[PDB]
């Protein structure tokens, strides 16, 4: 259990990482987003498989399902951009600034 | 939208906060973090202009890797303590963490560049649940673990925010970013007296809350959006500068008006838990905020700004779009320190 | 020990006949050869440039539905509860919620290709 | 001299001058969430180091 | 069999590190499939099943939307490997050393602690049920429809808003 | 307070519609033949398809 | 009931209440060009409700007491100094040429609501759509500056693309000797000023830009002269037009809901038109602003709202 | 009243006489303005005059 | 008369005004019942 938890915790820290600095392409982002899904998911599984915990089993599906909401608004948010633009580029997205 | 689109969305961004409020579990509070987050995109992008996509594009990004930090907090706290509510003996990380993202979901700074841009793209009327039907439910996640907060991490986010609001209200001529940079300094106190008394945090928000909405609804009466165009109320619809003039200046903190209450509430707690740097220093920056409000009187309240041909026409047509809620608000908000006591 | 073994053969097997397939052959490489295929003519333009979905929004619906297929997936040791009464309510309004959003998205033309 | 230029530069406009520079220089953001998320990054190492070095 | 876990845990840490790389989208729906696989696997050692699988299946079919948008708009001439570029090549050997470096380092100072190499596989199970019959995480997970059914009602309106929403976001 | 960078900036547009350098639609172009099992042999067919 | 989304739930949908003679014809022509009567009568003709072209005195004329007020409150720009004098250094042209397009913008909502409320029909002389002919015409013959051109597409940009075009467009064409002789005839003091140049302008503006335009989405329809009498063909091609062509195909009940909440609020229609956007033609000062509005806010009956008013004729105040 | 018409992308009229009398006496109109020597003239008149009293 | 578009606001909205004046008087009446009642029991609480 602590090396797993200690390497899961390495592998959330990275996705994290990616996540805060970007590449050009929103979609790499927005994998990242998921990758630390992932990863969130398998501590919480692992931690209630150890404690033998079946009433918080529940909560890692819950996890599951709303990540794949967040991702989906995510994807149509991305398809958006592409429409206005042309690419997925974080560039573009600078209007704003003013 | 059609009609059971408004009614579903509209639902979930009144459900979402409700669940986190009336929520003891962590998780559940995260689902209602997560309700709020997912049902506000499609109202902020229902323009479908450059901009605004740009605009959602932005929330979405930072506010998901807000919530992922937060549920991160979460399950570090279940392996600990077996649990899902954070208690005194959790690690003392876990809550950095916790509130470290709560405040990037509010928008206090060193996390505050995306709410200016956020504002800045969306239409008014969204704004105004943006900045402040939106902080509800962050700030009730930190008030239930307020005895376990971080002294240090709290007042030097506060004062950055304090610091950081007033120096960036100056330069912008925008009305809506205005808003934003007035949003993260009155959210600055408020984090600033949370971990003292949170009582007096959420009295803040009250206050806050009760004076910016009235100021967007004056902002949405003639879409106005920049200085210039609020110069022109005074043609427009002249009756609103006495109460808008009010409004800013309590905004700004005036002791008469009931902006002092706060400011002057927080400080005692703060002078009183002996916090007298921070309490110096946050009371001496809160006057820029006064000085880009007083630029905004000046402009619409006390000279008259050049109008156009064409005003003649709107002075012509009729208008119904002044709601009671208004002047309940308005008045309520800046006619109301007499009664302070109760409030407190 | 007996699924990693068979299907670590399985894996085996496959690679080794790919082996077979690259190493025994009696090969010539040129650049005509080599060159993509089009029938029979060049390539216009390279096949690495934006290719439209016409059906990006089902596409996504199906991420949706298929998370519902996942909360579905436990009813056969639900039913083996004891709160049967429970169990039937709740899903039988998870299905026709389902239900519901297949529909108004039907209503609202989500299912016809984008053109 | 003194009441006409050397009291309103040292009082008033060195007041107004730092804080328009200072205005300035934070608000000026060029606007791209890759350099937002990067100082966000910052402000993660810096609450992690107080937190190590705080104990 | 001692370091089963750990290396699963471990090849978990690279594929998450590639993802975080951030190659071009194939590349990391790819290694994010990788990565779903070897964390189901894990699920699947620490005496999980239902939720490892459950896992795997939702994974491949959102990385399988995830490469149909990829092909349309995130694209590029010349699409990018781990490889391809020399800067990620060399963070992503860099990562690999700096891990491995990081577990001796954590490993020296704390003989036993968050990593015990020394020890391993020797705290994998804590207890189990030796002549149970129901102690199988579908029961647990099923368990929304009984016991947590305001689980199954937040996440179920979670997905019904999402029709609308992603439906609107679309329009 | 305008400085050494915020003179380029321009002012937002009144109403958020922001004018946008055109984006041409770039149709990909295939050859439907001539060698393919529906040309009939000697057909090329240059289809410019959109999706 | 205020037309509203409640309204919309329990009924009142636009399409329940559109029909085959509900659509939006607007008369086009040059100076003298017998619009006038060709409209009235394809108006009468189909059933629908016909329009005036918007003057000065538009806005003045359909709102409160509905009689022409004086000019300063209605504009300050006057079509006769216009002709008499077209380059004076006061900027009346400009003036003219804004306050005509506000004018026309406000009558297009009008018959926007008309027709998306009552399913009548509407017939308009001349529209937003086609006035720009007139801003180039002026522009060509140098009577306008640049900046005023590109205050006025400003403003089009920010209104026009918000209102749905009209369904059909009849274009009458007549030669400009032909406008000249007809301009005489007609004997305006004033209008018998204007030049040859600038007659050939808007029809150059018209021809090369407006029905080119126009043809895109609406339908078009041109009569020359000898055509434009005997209306009752005109009414004729309108009856067996077929519209297949135009962004009014894909409306639905929604659509029609948020253009009508939209057109209803007035105030809305007419916000894009005042953006400070400081030129000296259009732009007034503090104190004549001041002065017009206080003379304004107490003519009989515009001191309080519609319904307030006690000295023009409203009582029962205490209570509403 | 005929519920299709056999050629396919051509509706069927409802008001069909009125149509015609429209049309022919356009036609009719529009040819005053020819000279009238005009054998085009000549020739559409007999035709048009034709049809328009069948 | 005066006014072309007929005044949105012409005559009173009886039923509003009804309803407002009702309700205010209902409010008055409760608001002193309630006071009666609170310093008769605040009496019978506290001793008189
Ligand atoms: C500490 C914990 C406690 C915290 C407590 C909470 C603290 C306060 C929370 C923060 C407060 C902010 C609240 C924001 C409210 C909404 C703001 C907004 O954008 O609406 C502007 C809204 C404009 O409404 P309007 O002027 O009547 O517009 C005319 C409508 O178009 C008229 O036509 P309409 O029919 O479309 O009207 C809108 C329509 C739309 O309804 C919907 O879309 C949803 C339901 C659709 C059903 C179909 O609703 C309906 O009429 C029902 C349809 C039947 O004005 C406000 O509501 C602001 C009022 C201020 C409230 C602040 C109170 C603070 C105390
Ligand atoms: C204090 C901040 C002052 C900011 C400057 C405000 C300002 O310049 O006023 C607009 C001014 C333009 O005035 P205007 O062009 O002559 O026409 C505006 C009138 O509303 C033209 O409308 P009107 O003639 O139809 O209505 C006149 C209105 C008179 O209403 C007003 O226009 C004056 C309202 C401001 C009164 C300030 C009271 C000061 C409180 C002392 C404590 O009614 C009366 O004549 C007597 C009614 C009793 C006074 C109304 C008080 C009701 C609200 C009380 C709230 C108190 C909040 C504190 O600029
Ligand atoms: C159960 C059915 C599925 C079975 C799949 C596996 C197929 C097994 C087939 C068994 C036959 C094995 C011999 C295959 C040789 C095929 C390639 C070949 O012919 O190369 C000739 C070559 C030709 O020799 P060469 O190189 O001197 O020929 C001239 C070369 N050039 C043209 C360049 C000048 O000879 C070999 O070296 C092949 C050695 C095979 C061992
Ligand atoms: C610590 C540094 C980690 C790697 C830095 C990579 C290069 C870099 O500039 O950082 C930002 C990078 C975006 O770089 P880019 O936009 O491609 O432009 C490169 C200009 N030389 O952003 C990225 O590429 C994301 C880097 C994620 C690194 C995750 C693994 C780090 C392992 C240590
Ligand atoms: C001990 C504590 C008490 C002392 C507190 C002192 C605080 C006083 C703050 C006064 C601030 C007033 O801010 C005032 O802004 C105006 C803007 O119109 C500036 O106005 C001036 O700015 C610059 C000169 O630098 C000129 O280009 C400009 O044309 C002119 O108007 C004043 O120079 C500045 O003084
Ligand atoms: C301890 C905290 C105390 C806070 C209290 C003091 C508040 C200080 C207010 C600062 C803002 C004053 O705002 C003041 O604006 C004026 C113009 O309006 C600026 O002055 C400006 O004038 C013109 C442009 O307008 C330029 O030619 C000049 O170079 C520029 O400086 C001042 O430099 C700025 O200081
Ligand atoms: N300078 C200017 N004059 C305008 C504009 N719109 C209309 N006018 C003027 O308004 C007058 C309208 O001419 P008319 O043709 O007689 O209008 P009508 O009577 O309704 O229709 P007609 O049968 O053609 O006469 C012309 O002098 C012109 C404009 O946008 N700019």
């Amino acid at each position: 259990m602590p090396s797993t938890f200690f390497n899961l915790t390495m592998a959330f820290s990275l996705s994290l990482l990616g996540t805060l600095m970007f590449r050009s392409h929103l979609m790499s982002t927005l994998l990242c987003l998921e990758g630390m899904v992932l990863s969130l998911f398998i501590m919480t599984s692992v931690t209630s498989l150890n404690s033998n915990s079946m009433s918080s089993m529940p909560i890692p599906i819950t996890i599951l399902v709303f990540a794949a909401c967040e991702a989906a608004v995510g994807l149509a948010l991305l398809v958006k951009v592409s429409n206005t633009y042309g690419t997925d580029y974080v560039q573009n997205l600078n209007l704003l600034q003013c | 939208m059609n009609p059971i689109t408004l009614a579903i969305i509209y639902f979930t961004i009144f459900l979402g906060p409700v669940i986190t409020m009336s929520s003891t579990n962590l998780m559940l509070m995260w689902v209602g973090l997560e309700f709020s987050l997912l049902a506000i995109i499609p109202m902020l992008i229902n323009k479908k202009n450059p901009r605004s996509t740009e605009a959602a594009t932005k929330y979405f990004v930072t506010q998901a890797t807000a919530s992922m930090i937060i549920l991160l907090a979460i399950v570090l706290n279940y392996k600990q303590l077996g649990t899902w509510m954070f208690q005194q003996q959790t690690n003392g990380l876990i809550l950095n963490m916790t509130l470290m993202a709560l405040s990037m979901k509010l928008g206090l700074a060193p996390f505050h560049f995306w709410l200016p841009e956020v504002t800045q793209g969306i239409p008014l009327h969204m704004g105004l649940i943006l900045l402040t039907w939106q902080k509800i439910a962050p700030l009730s996640i930190l008030i239930q673990i307020y005895p376990l907060l971080n002294s240090t991490i709290i007042l030097m986010l506060a004062i950055t925010s304090i610091f950081m609001g007033a120096w960036g209200g100056l330069n912008q001529t925008q009305m809506r970013k205005i808003m934003a940079y007035s949003s993260i300094a009155h959210m600055g106190w408020m984090l600033a007296i949370l971990p003292y008394n949170p009582s007096l945090t959420l009295l803040n928000l009250m206050i806050y809350i009760i004076l910016t909405a009235p100021m967007f609804m004056a902002l949405m009466l003639n879409n106005s959006m920049t200085i210039n165009s609020i110069s022109l109320l005074w043609n427009k619809t002249p009756a609103m500068l006495t109460m808008i003039s009010l409004m800013l200046l309590s905004l700004g903190g005036l002791p008469p008006l009931t902006g002092f209450l706060p400011k002057w509430i927080i400080i005692t707690e703060l002078m009183k838990n002996n916090c007298l740097i921070m309490a110096t220093l946050m009371a001496m920056m809160a006057l820029l905020n006064l000085f880009f409000y007083t630029r905004l009187i000046y402009s619409t309240s006390l000279t008259m700004f050049p109008t156009n041909n064409n005003s003649k026409m709107m002075t012509h047509q009729t208008k119904t779009k002044p709601n009671l809620m208004f002047s309940t608000l308005a008045i309520m908000s800046t006619m109301t320190l007499p009664l302070a006591p109760q409030l407190i | 020990m007996n699924l990693y073994t068979v299907i670590f053969i399985n894996i085996l097997l496959s690679l080794t006949l790919i082996l077979v397939a690259f190493w025994l052959p009696q090969m010539n490489l040129y650049s005509e050869k080599a060159n993509p295929y089009e029938c029979g003519f060049d390539p216009t333009s390279s096949a690495r440039l934006p290719f439209s979905m016409k059906f990006f929004l089902v596409a996504i619906t199906f991420l949706l539905f298929d998370l519902e297929i996942a909360l579905l997936l436990p009813l056969p040791w639900a039913i083996q509860t004891i709160k049967t009464s429970t169990m039937m309510i709740m899903a039988f309004i998870l299905v026709t919620i389902l239900s519901l959003g297949l529909a108004y998205e039907w209503t609202q033309k989500g299912l016809e290709w984008t053109e | 001299l003194l009441d006409l230029i050397w009291l309103e530069k040292t009082i008033p406009k060195s007041t107004s001058t730092l804080h328009t520079n200072m205005t300035t220089l934070t608000t000026n953001q060029k606007g791209l969430i890759k350099l937002y998320f990067m100082s966000f990054l910052i402000n993660i190492i810096l609450i992690i180091i107080l937190y190590s070095i705080n104990l | 069999m001692n370091n089963y876990i750990f290396v699963l845990s471990s090849l978990f840490l690279v594929g998450c590190l590639g993802l975080a790389l951030k190659p071009s989208p194939i590349y990391g729906g790819l290694g994010l499939i990788v990565s779903g696989f070897v964390g189901c696997l894990m699920v699947l050692g620490f005496g999980g099943s239902f939720l490892g699988l459950m896992v795997f299946l939702i994974y491949l079919g959102g990385m399988l939307v995830v490469f149909g948008y990829t092909t349309a708009m995130a694209t590029e001439e010349y699409p990018e490997t781990w490889g391809s570029n020399w800067l990620i090549l060399g963070f992503l050997v860099l990562g690999v050393i700096m891990e491995v470096f990081l577990i001796c380092v954590l490993n020296y100072y704390d003989e036993v602690g968050v990593i015990n190499l020394d020890g391993l596989g020797d705290w994998l199970m804590y207890e189990v049920d030796d002549v149970g019959v129901m102690l199988e995480g579908g029961i647990g997970v099923a368990a929304m429809y009984s016991c947590a059914t305001w689980m199954m009602v937040v996440a179920g309106w979670s997905l019904f808003a999402g029709i609308f929403i992603i439906i609107e976001i679309t329009r | 307070y305008p400085s050494k960078e915020t003179a380029h900036w321009k002012p937002p547009p009144w109403n958020d519609v922001d004018i946008l350098k055109e984006k041409a639609v770039t149709n990909m172009t295939l050859n439907f033949g001539p060698q393919h099992p529906a040309a009939h042999g000697v057909l090329r067919l240059v289809l410019e398809l959109s999706g | 009931l205020r037309y509203g989304l409640l309204a919309a739930i329990l009924g009142d949908k636009t399409t329940k209440k559109l029909h085959e003679y509900s659509r939006v014809i607007t008369v086009d022509g040059n100076i003298c060009s017998g619009k006038n009567k060709l409209a009235k009568e394809i108006a009468q003709q189909l059933g629908m409700k016909h329009y005036p072209e918007a003057g000065i005195q538009y806005s003045s004329t359909t709102t409160g007491d509905g009689r022409p007020l004086d000019i300063e409150f209605s504009g300050s720009c006057s079509l006769e100094k216009f002709y008499d004098d077209p380059k004076s250094n006061d900027g009346n042209s400009y003036r003219l040429q804004s306050w005509l397009y506000a004018s026309r913008l406000l009558q297009y909502a009008d018959a926007l609501e008309h027709l998306l409320s009552t399913g009548q029909g509407v017939v308009l002389e001349r529209s937003i759509y086609s006035d720009f002919v007139f801003l180039e015409a002026m522009y060509n013959q140098g009577y306008i500056r640049k900046q005023c051109v590109d205050h006025y597409n400003e403003i089009k940009r920010l209104t026009l693309p918000e209102y749905l075009p009209p369904h059909a467009v009849i274009y009458i064409d007549v030669p400009v000797p032909e406008v000249q002789s007809r301009i005489q005839k007609k004997g305006d003091p004033h209008e018998m000023k204007v030049t040859s140049a600038y007659l050939q302008d808007i029809e150059n503006a018209y021809k090369k830009t407006f029905l080119p335009k126009m043809s895109e989405m609406c339908e078009v329809l041109v009569y020359d002269s000898w055509e434009a009498e005997d209306p009752t063909k005109v009414v004729e091609d309108i009856e067996y037009l077929k519209y297949n062509k135009g962004p009014w195909l894909k409306q639905d009940d929604w659509t029609f809901h948020y253009l009508r909440m939209l057109v209803q609020d007035k105030t809305e229609v007419l916000n894009y038109t005042t953006i400070p956007v400081y030129l000296p033609e259009i732009t007034i000062g503090a104190h004549q602003g001041s002065r017009i509005y206080n003379s304004f806010r107490e003519l009989p009956g515009r001191k309080y709202a519609p319904g307030y008013n006690a000295e023009v004729g409203d009582k029962w105040i205490w209570l509403k | 009243l005929k519920k299709t018409t056999g050629l396919v992308g051509l509706a069927v009229c409802d008001t069909p006489h009125e149509r015609l009398t429209i049309l022919y006496t356009k036609t009719l109109d529009i040819l005053k303005h020819f000279p009238k020597h005009a054998a085009y003239r000549k020739y559409t008149e007999q035709i048009t005059n034709e049809k328009l009293d069948m | 008369k005066f006014y072309v578009r007929e005044p949105v606001n012409a005559k009173p909205n009886w039923l509003a005004v009804g309803l407002s004046v009702g309700a205010s008087v209902f409010m008055w009446i409760y608001l002193i019942q309630t006071h009666n009642e609170d310093v008769l029991e605040y009496k019978r609480r506290n001793g008189l």
